[PDB]
């Protein structure tokens, strides 16, 4: 399904 | 960067005059996605328009297709207008049955 | 055979409208079956396919939280943008991101997906061992320096081979009726005068699933790119596709072209010809 974000992907 | 939008009106079905069908307008290949999209009958905005969610192609492009229901015949026409930024001024092109 | 599950996420700053844009949308093949616009009326995961309709509110309620979470984290990703390309807070930008998994035929992960673009051009990418990373310019070398501090590409993979694929594998299964089928293009040839010495031939197939295709054309069994027009790949608006492709042959050598049309749904290739 979508990602689940965790800790995230900030740029 | 900003791409010129592509514009395709077309039937779902082969145009039939008195039987029903659905008229789509496909624009793709164009940037930013702000765009406004309008089915017109002789000249006059369409009473029911929606429209797809917005998505992208693989250069990044965006592409909507904003449909209606119609019944085809031979005294009424049909166009899309579409402005956008890249746009100087609103293009309108005439749904042709052979396209 | 090969079956695929993507996801599109476009975020787009609107300076004194107040927060971003945020529209994304998910599919399966060439099948939407998702969305989440953050202009509706009740912003959520929405249901754009009748098999994945069946799915219990735990499903779309947590959707719709991860939705929100990715909205947040462009939402960020928007202004740090904005410090790194030293831009103001007055203009209008884009944050586009598509990233899925491919199912292959052994019922393993066959190809992965994770691309991210800025204002139209390439910005980071997931590299094809799914474990590296590719940056376009100077700015996004940062995000990659991060991400390869937080070791992200592996939280991303672990979900590769987690969730995504067995939940592509549970949609392939509640919709084989529509996902796994192949509907061959009904086509037609078509003539259009456009003098008294010349005239365009159109190559119609219509309906087709999925959208992938070919058309082209061929004058006395050599194919023709001089004079020839193929459209774009179009939806019907039922969940099908269309294209057509037109040539443009002096009166009298009708005849002498052919069109030819090759589709998964078919055996073999079309072979068409003006059918008066």
């Amino acid at each position: 399904i979508r990602y689940p974000k965790t800790f995230g992907w900030l740029w | 960067i900003q791409r010129t939008p592509k514009i395709q009106v077309y039937s779902r079905h082969p145009p039939e005059n008195g039987k029903p069908n659905f008229l789509n307008c496909y624009v793709s290949g164009f940037h930013p996605s702000d765009i406004e999209v309008d089915l017109l009958k002789n000249g006059e905005k369409m009473g029911k328009v929606e429209h797809s969610d917005l998505s992208f192609s693989k250069d990044w492009s965006f592409y909507l297709l904003y449909y209606t229901e119609f019944t085809p015949n031979e005294k009424d026409e049909y166009a899309c207008r579409v402005n956008h930024v890249t746009l100087s001024g609103p293009r309108t092109v005439k749904w042709d049955r052979d396209m | 055979g090969s079956h695929s599950m993507k996801y599109f996420y476009t975020s787009v700053s609107r300076p004194g409208r107040g927060e971003p844009r945020f529209i994304s949308v998910g599919y399966v093949d060439d099948t939407q079956f998702v969305r989440f616009d953050s202009d509706a009326e009740s912003p959520r995961e929405e249901p754009r396919a009748p098999w994945v309709e069946q799915e219990g509110p735990e499903y779309w309620e947590e959707a719709t939280r991860r939705a929100k979470e990715a909205a947040q984290t462009h939402r960020e990703n928007l202004r740090t943008a904005l410090r790194y390309y030293n831009q103001s807070e007055a203009g209008s930008h884009t944050i586009q991101k598509m990233y899925g998994c491919d199912l292959g035929p052994d019922g393993r992960l066959l190809r992965g997906y994770h691309q991210s673009a800025y204002d139209g051009k390439d910005y980071i990418a997931l590299n094809g061992d799914l474990r590296s990373w590719t940056a376009a310019d100077m700015a996004a070398q940062n995000t990659q320096r991060k991400w390869e501090g937080n070791r992200y590409a592996e939280r991303f993979r672990a979900y590769l081979e987690g969730e995504c694929l067995e939940w592509l594998r549970r949609y392939l299964e509640n919709g084989k009726e529509t996902l796994q089928r192949a509907d061959p293009p009904k086509t037609h040839v078509t003539h259009h005068p456009v003098s008294d010495h010349e005239a365009t031939l159109r190559c119609w197939a219509l309906g087709f699933y999925p959208a992938e295709i070919t058309l082209t054309w061929q004058r006395d069994g050599e194919e023709q790119t001089q004079d020839t027009e193929f459209v774009e790949t179009r939806p019907g608006g039922d969940g099908t596709f269309q294209k057509w492709g037109a040539v443009v042959v002096p009166s009298g050598e009708e005849q002498r072209y052919t069109c030819h049309v090759q589709h998964e749904g078919l055996p073999e290739p079309l072979t068409l010809r003006w059918e008066p």
